């Protein structure tokens, strides 16, 4: 398993 | 009540030219973008809303519609190209902007949010989120006494949007913001939290994702013993951008590289050498190949802090993307050391684990597992000891595989293959 950045985020609340 | 609006009664309402009927659309518009499963995104853009929902961005005397309408394109924007782009279309980039001033708190953490979503679709909208002159009024809201003032979650916001926009290349980021963003990253990189310290170090190794002008910009700015520490934390989001950024850095000069051994960071890869995720091994491996591609005063300290055997290790046991970086750790070490350095290769166990590996079928391997054995034996002729090298090599069947070697598709290979056979084994 790979820790990565997140390129975009949804506000999902 | 906002439940589960169908697209057209979003539109009907969004339509009716009264304000609280538009809310209340742009509510239900949001929370059907909320849902994880297939938000319907490319339905409400379809329907023509992206250009109310900016309007909406500026009614200063409705800020639930600005909220709702923030969260609505923020949803939007976090999708494809094609969707975020849409979004900028739409005028959102200088209302977003524009938002960031707001005396609510959690509409300016909505455009903070938006904003890392443009910026993070790629190099050409992150940079034009600069040119709307986004960096100002971003790093004006972090500029307190203390961090810890500020609610967590606006925080870690902050941080994610700012790493955006050193995220990137073809072009990196421009020089004068990276250097106007810097102060309140490095002070973001001291701050407790585990998010945010994962997303500054994320940050952090973008930027020294380049030439060496671009790593000497973060290094001066004193960040290396912080990277170092963060190298040892136990959460492994943060250890991995740290361990990134500090292998970045030592593909800069031999002096900047000096850097990190100066602070400390060699003492911390026993643990990185033998960690139990792999990407974090591979990582930490080819951070080593790139310093025992230094001065010998940098190899030496590899020796001194007892490395080579965990070199050692990973060639005998790993998986072969690491076994690989290892390999090129060896080349590299044998390629720039001294004799004695050399030697101490040889003592440590390095030939058998190396001829095992001239059994795998990578040819670029084999090319570098070839280099570093003529640089071993050079070292040894140095010495007069090719003969013991040959033997250690008979014995745990390398010349089986170097002979084998000379009949392999590569020429190369062969070439190589055959000057050792020749001029140490007859």
């Amino acid at each position: 398993f790979e820790f990565v950045p997140n390129t975009k985020k949804q506000k999902c609340g | 009540g906002t439940v589960n609006w169908s697209v057209e009664d979003i539109v009907k309402g969004i339509n009716s030219n009264n304000l609280e009927s538009q809310l209340q659309a742009t509510q239900a518009a949001r929370k059907l973008l909320s849902r994880e499963k297939q938000p319907p995104i490319d339905n409400i853009i379809r329907a023509g809303l992206i250009p109310k929902f900016v309007s909406f961005l500026g009614k200063t005397d409705c800020s639930p519609i600005q909220f709702e309408s923030a969260w609505a394109l923020t949803n939007i924007a976090s999708g494809t190209s094609e969707q975020t782009k849409a979004v900028v279309d739409g005028g959102a980039i200088p209302a977003f902007i524009s938002l960031l001033a707001s005396p609510h708190a959690h509409i300016s953490e909505q455009a903070v949010w938006a904003l890392g979503n443009i910026a993070g679709d790629g190099s050409a909208f992150r940079d034009l989120v600069i040119k709307h002159g986004a960096i100002d009024p971003l790093l004006a809201l972090l500029a307190v006494p203390d961090l810890s003032t500020l609610a967590c979650g606006y925080l870690r916001n902050l941080t994610w949007t700012l790493s955006n926009l050193c995220r990137n290349k073809n072009p990196a980021p421009p020089l004068d913001a990276v250097e106007q963003i810097l102060p309140t990253l490095v002070r973001l990189l001291h701050h407790n939290d585990p998010e945010v310290l994962a997303d500054s170090c994320w940050a952090i190794s973008y930027l020294t994702d380049g030439p060496n002008e671009r790593i000497e910009m973060v290094v001066k700015k004193g960040v290396v013993p912080q990277l170092v520490k963060l190298l040892g934390a136990t959460e492994l989001p943060i250890v991995t951008p740290a361990l990134r950024a500090i292998g970045n850095i030592v593909t800069g000069t031999d002096e900047q590289t000096q850097k990190v051994i100066d602070a400390g960071a060699l003492a911390v890869f026993p643990s990185l050498l033998t960690n139990p995720k792999t990407n974090i091994q591979k990582e930490a491996t080819w951070t080593m190949s790139n310093i025992t591609a230094g001065r010998q005063d940098q190899i030496q300290q590899v020796v001194n802090h007892g490395l080579v055997p965990f070199l050692v290790g990973v060639l005998s046991k790993a998986d072969f993307k690491t076994q690989k970086e290892a390999a090129w750790a060896i080349t590299n070490y044998t390629s720039g050391g001294t004799v004695e350095q050399i030697v101490y290769l040889v003592h440590c166990g390095i030939i058998e684990p190396l001829m095992n590996l001239l059994s795998a079928k990578d040819t670029k391997i084999i090319q570098v597992i070839l280099d570093a054995i003529s640089n071993i034996f050079q070292a040894a002729e140095k010495l007069g000891e090719t003969e013991k090298l040959s033997i250690m090599i008979e014995e745990c069947g390398g010349l089986d595989k170097i002979e084998a070697l000379q009949r392999h598709e590569n020429e190369s290979v062969y070439k190589a293959s055959l000057n050792l056979i020749e001029k140490y084994f007859s």
